């Protein structure tokens, strides 16, 4: 009860990495190479938020 | 239409480009009376490549 729910808290930050968060996709840096400078300022911040 | 920060083309990647952190202001207007020409005014010249 200690140890598993650890590891289901990193398992949570597991299932925070391929979250869109407002963005077009969860990939940054695909985004940061395919569209405008500001585009990418908008979907980094709705990314870091 | 492309000074812009963020935007490319005959003015930004030649020539007169913006800074990512344009604290300025955009002000045109036309002066055609003062530069018309029958055959053409080519004193007035710009870059391609």
């Amino acid at each position: 009860d200690v140890v598993n729910q650890n590891a289901q808290a990193l398992n949570t930050l597991v299932k925070q990495l391929s979250s869109n968060f407002g963005a077009i996709s969860s990939v940054l840096n695909d985004i940061l190479s395919r569209l405008d400078p500001p585009e990418a300022e908008v979907q980094i911040d709705r990314l870091i938020t | 239409r492309q000074i812009a920060p963020g935007q490319t083309g005959k003015i930004a990647d030649y020539n007169y480009k913006l800074p990512d952190d344009f604290t300025g202001c955009v002000i045109a207007w036309n002066s055609n009376n003062l530069d018309s020409k029958v055959g053409g005014n080519y004193n007035y010249l710009y870059r391609l490549f």
